[PDB]
């Protein structure tokens, strides 16, 4: 009946309500070609979208519409929604209701503009905007627990206890997968593997997904890298060329735990989660320590849950029992939560309608959200 | 409804005919025959008076459409297959002659490499067009030609003609009317084309390396055959000479450049995602490619250059396949323009019309604004 | 051992050398190695076949030129060793490498492997007592006398913009492109094929550089110059034949502001200058706009600075006092700063000694530079 559409900054995920996993999965990209006066043969698309842009990557200027969970170009975001509904899902938006997701502490105008596009342009019967962390917690099954959500757009934390979100203890963070990908691309240039153009941005992203892992101890990993060359793995590109890097596997995702490398002057993901828990009430800290949930693609590095356990225990008192909930399906946890929320019978009375939107306007969504 | 005209101009030859027909109706050479003139003048020339070129193009078009097409192009569209990097001065002159003098309905100045790609029916390909003047490379990926990745050495038909003229003059053996070498200072171009078509045997990679070793401090000199000529002056042309003339086309040393190296330089310039599809689809077209036993010597030379340390660090292991076209190697560019014009009355709309030319000024070349 | 140190200002297009505490570099020549086209039977030990400097400039037609450096990164190391040997030899400097310390220059964000291999050459093949590698932006500010300001530069290899404020070089605010004088020369050659006057050989490539240096001007409005018909000005070759340049003279340097004509995605000179100022902190932006310094040979086009102002006025915030300063000696600005840096008494502390290199290795060179 209802459609769930997790508009992620990287991978735009979408499908149906009451499902195990999403059908439509693709990178939210809109590649426009090299505009030269020379002609093109047997016709082509003026602006590609999704997997088509990824396939024909070499030529196209890959521009993401969402930057840090914030929609910059709205015409680009409108084309991706259109690509999700008609091409991938093969179903009109007028029949099915549409669950959407944004990160917490976003601009207030973005929900209003997102909702305006759904009702005016797409003619949706009913829509809703949920917090990503709230859905990630709902996919995991627990009512209680903090959610250290981390995608390519935005890392953020939302502490919740017994089905009561703590909006003032929320802490949004500028560090994310895209900033890690840019950092890996820079340190690759330092060892003679220069990647400037946006076509190579996806190759270094794919290198980041495969090889990189979180260090248990950074100074120890740096010492072993200088001594031995067993850690130095090789990755072959789409092209037959193959490259080898030693230091850059553990050093790339260390930027999460040490933002000083990127030049952000912010708290690391390990202590940002701690600072979120300390901002909550003193009586409900034990359960937040016990249920330290992870979600998103930036939590898919091997050994990240072990590093979070080391750092949070180091920050917190010795008496506390720290525990990180790190499921196998944490990459697609936000969408799974939306599918379970859409499947419930209580959610049928929580939708916005066309008549309610015509009466109120875009400002009705802020009341419905939280 | 209306089958469009196809033209493919050049310095040596000119492929022309109807759109839709598999291959052209005729191919008269680029030169023209004038009354009260010692030698025939070439039509396609660069860096020369505007009004003279305009008259030369009118004279060539007038002798063309009666003999070739048997019709007025005033009824239907035209496809002028200009090679990319054909001077904008020359294009402007072509545009003037087609609209001002004749008054055609529409014209098109589309590139040769993209149309040659339409014949294969694939969207991505590395392309090489070895014509008369230049041997131009241009890779196409998914329709769009990748422009800054390119190359064109002055090493086509005209370079082979000049080398034949040099080597024959150095070692000459003409009959009486025996001895008597270097009697005539020069020789005509039409005869020298007929010698290249018939006599010049293209060598293998191992034979080519042996010839290069012999030139700088002799193996496989045969075979040799004489060439007949007018006015009772047969010349006994040798077998080692014609092989040495073919060898300079693949000569690497001291320029770091050749027909084979030009593809590798074009591949080097291209991006990483594009790289492998261009290597897989390496198309060879043009006039020089019609020579007998050419495609092996190129593919073997390409592979030898990839084995060299300087190209291993970027290219490495690559499956260099040469997907050949339906029509002959010279007439691939024309067949593409015939496919482009015949089928699509829709894609005729994107090209420049007579209504647009008068008010605006000119057909838009790949330039600013 | 504290002799008068040598200042070797590196560069892909041009290389410059001399001594510390001088006004202008006495020894300036283009950075390439020349080999005869019609080479001798042996392909190993050549004799009388190497020309570097004014001999190579004199005898263009004989020699097949080839540049060892590309985009501020050396490809052919044996060629650069021969050029450095020619600099030190009796044909130019008339001094030994054993006596004097060395001041080398490099572009920012280069491969570290090339910097290590550069140090290996200077320490082992030549017997240098002390070596120091430095940035181009820091040297330009030494030559002017300022501490604050952005340094936009445009040589033959690299275009980069490093913002510095009262002796504080910002690493994360650095922007870099592979679009420069060499590329501008390559597209002028491409455009002269469209004019009719084709060029192919490497000696013949230097005619295109000479045309670029002499007869090129940057239009303020590129759309207005296109709508108008050009006059077709003339230029005489070293041979004798006249060349109608036409619209290629103004469309060639447009590259630097519009790299879409390439078919390779770049920021451009005007965006890099704005982006470097934008990426820095909020309070530093207005001071960085006021102190903009130009350098390199590709800033010497007619109406370049007038266009570079107009692009800043378009992008930058309104009602801000822009000031693109530029010295009289723009090509020699980097060498003058090195000679000033070498003359200062602090120079002894900054350098890498031969003994320190033998003990530590590459790590000590990476520590001293930053």
């Amino acid at each position: 009946a209802a459609l769930v559409v997790d508009n992620g900054s990287g991978m735009c995920k979408a499908g149906f309500a009451g499902d195990d996993a999403p059908r439509a999965v693709f990178p939210s990209i809109v590649g426009r070609p090299r505009h030269q006066g020379v002609m093109v043969g047997m016709g082509q698309k003026d602006s590609y979208v999704g997997d088509e842009a990824q396939s024909k990557r070499g030529i196209l200027t890959l521009k993401y519409p969402i930057e840090h969970g914030i929609v910059t170009n709205w015409d680009d975001m409108e084309k991706i929604w259109h690509h999700t509904f008609y091409n991938e899902l093969r179903v009109a938006p007028e029949e099915h209701p549409v669950l959407l997701t944004e990160a917490p502490l976003n601009p207030k105008a973005n929900r209003e503009k997102m909702t305006q596009i759904m009702f005016e342009t797409f003619n949706t019967p009913a829509m809703y905007v949920a917090i990503q962390a709230v859905l990630s917690l709902y996919a995991s099954g627990r009512t209680t627990g903090i959610v250290m959500d981390s995608g390519d757009g935005v890392t953020h934390t939302v502490p919740i206890y017994e089905g009561y979100a703590l909006p003032h203890a929320i802490l949004r963070l500028d560090l994310a997968g895209r900033d890690l990908t840019d950092y890996l691309m820079k340190i690759l240039t330092e060892r003679g593997y220069s990647f400037t153009t946006t076509a190579e941005r996806e190759i270094v992203r794919d290198i980041k997904e495969k090889l990189c892992y979180v260090a248990l101890d950074f100074e120890q990993e740096m010492a072993t890298a200088a001594s031995s060359s067993s850690l130095e793995k090789s990755y072959e590109l789409p092209d037959g060329q193959v490259i080898t890097i030693g230091n850059e596997r553990f050093r790339c995702p260390e930027a999460l735990f040490q933002p000083s490398f990127l030049g952000m002057e912010s708290c690391g993901i390990h202590e940002t989660t701690f600072n979120s828990i300390m901002k909550c009430d003193v009586d409900i800290r034990k359960d937040l320590y016990a249920n330290t949930v992870l979600s998103g693609g930036t939590t898919m590095y091997p050994g990240i849950a072990d590093r979070m356990q080391k750092e949070i225990t180091a920050l917190a008192p010795s008496t506390m029992k720290i525990k990180i909930i790190a499921p196998p399906e944490r990459k697609y946890s936000v969408w799974i939560g939306g599918s379970i929320l859409a499947s419930l019978s209580t959610f049928q009375q929580m939708w916005i309608s066309k008549q309610e939107y015509d009466e109120s306007g875009p400002s009705i969504v802020h009341r419905k959200c939280f | 409804e209306k089958t469009a005209v196809v033209i493919d101009l050049g310095e040596a030859f000119t492929k022309c005919g109807f759109a839709g027909e598999t291959g052209p109706r005729c191919i008269i050479p680029s030169v023209i025959k004038k009354a009260g003139m010692p030698k025939p003048i070439k039509v396609v020339q660069y860096n020369i008076n505007t009004e003279e070129l305009y008259s030369y193009l009118k004279e060539f078009i007038h002798i063309l459409y009666f003999r070739h097409l048997l019709v007025n192009p005033r009824d239907r569209r035209v496809v002028v297959i200009e090679s990319v990097l054909c001077p904008s001065h020359f294009r402007e002159t072509l545009t003037r002659v087609l609209f001002k003098y004749f008054e055609v309905p529409s014209v098109l100045l589309a590139p040769s490499h993209l149309m040659a790609l339409l014949t294969l029916g694939i969207n991505s390909a590395m392309v090489l067009d070895c014509g008369y003047r230049e041997s131009l490379v241009l890779p196409i990926y998914e329709g769009i030609p990748v422009l800054n990745c390119w190359g064109a050495l002055p090493l086509g038909g005209k370079a082979l003609h000049k080398e034949l003229e040099t080597q024959l003059l150095e070692q000459c053996t003409v009959d009486t009317g025996q001895s008597l070498p270097s009697v005539m200072g020069s020789i005509p171009e039409g005869v020298l084309e007929d010698i290249k078509v018939r006599t010049c045997f293209v060598s293998d990679l191992t034979r080519g390396l042996k010839i290069q070793a012999a030139k700088f401090n002799r193996p496989s000199p045969p075979p040799n055959v004489d060439y007949p000529l007018d006015g009772e002056k047969i010349l006994h042309v040798l077998g080692s000479i014609r092989d040495s003339v073919v060898e300079i086309l693949f000569e690497q040393d001291n320029e770091e450049k050749s027909v084979a190296t030009l593809i590798l330089d074009s591949l080097m310039q291209c991006p990483i995602d594009t790289r492998k599809q261009l290597a897989e689809n390496l198309v060879i077209i043009g006039g020089t490619s019609m020579l007998p036993g050419f495609l092996h010597r190129l593919l073997a030379e390409i592979r030898y250059l990839v084995e060299k340390p300087k190209y291993k660090k970027t290219l490495g292991t690559k499956t260099f396949r040469i997907h050949t076209p339906p029509a002959k190697a010279n007439c691939v560019a024309w067949l593409g323009g015939a496919i482009f014009g015949a089928l699509q009355d829709i894609l005729g709309s994107r090209s420049v019309s007579k209504e647009y030319y008068n008010q605006t000024g000119r057909i838009p070349d790949w330039c600013s604004l | 051992i504290a002799n008068q140190p040598v200042v070797i200002d590196n560069g892909s297009g041009v290389i410059k050398a001399g001594f510390a505490g001088d006004q202008i570099p006495k020894y300036c020549f283009p950075n390439y190695v020349g080999r005869p086209k019609h080479v001798r039977v042996m392909a190993g030990a050549l004799e009388g076949d190497i020309f570097i400097g004014p001999k190579a400039e004199e005898h263009r037609g004989l020699l097949s030129i080839r540049y060892p450096m590309e985009h501020g990164i050396v490809k052919d190391w044996n060629d650069m060793e021969r050029i450095w040997q020619y600099v030190y030899s009796k044909e130019q400097l008339q001094t030994f490498s054993e006596e004097h310390p060395v001041l080398l220059t490099e572009a920012p964000l280069n491969p570290r492997k090339n910097r290590e291999r550069a140090a290996e050459v200077f320490f082992e093949t030549f017997n240098v007592p002390a070596l120091f590698i430095s940035m181009q932006a820091v040297l330009s500010l030494y030559a002017t006398g300022r501490t604050t300001g952005v340094v936009l530069d445009s040589g033959d290899g690299v275009t980069h913009a490093v913002p510095i404020y009262e002796g504080f070089a910002m690493p994360h605010s650095i922007m870099r492109i592979d679009i420069a004088g060499r590329d501008v020369s390559r597209f002028l050659r491409l455009y002269l094929r469209k004019e009719g006057y084709d060029f192919h050989s490497s000696s013949e490539f230097e005619i295109v550089k000479a045309i670029k240096e002499r007869a090129c001007y940057l239009s303020i409005n590129p759309q207005k110059d296109e709508t108008l018909e050009t006059e077709k000005a003339q230029y005489y070759l070293p041979d004798g034949s006249t060349i109608e340049i036409g619209p290629s003279r103004f469309r060639a340097p447009e590259l630097l502001f519009r790299p879409d004509l390439i078919g390779e995605e770049s920021e451009g000179i005007h965006e890099v200058l704005v982006f470097a100022i934008q990426k820095s902190d909020m309070d530093l932006r207005r001071t960085l706009f006021s102190n903009i310094v130009l350098s390199g040979g590709s800033t010497l086009f007619k109406g370049f600075g007038d266009r570079l102002l107009s692009e800043v006025k378009k992008l930058a915030p309104k009602d801000v006092k822009i000031r693109i300063s530029a010295p009289q000696e723009r090509l020699y600005s980097t060498w003058i700063g090195g000679s000033i840096l070498a003359s200062l008494d602090t120079f002894k502390k900054m350098w890498v000694s031969k003994k320190e290199y033998e003990e530590d290795g590459a790590r000590s060179i990476h520590r001293k530079t930053f």
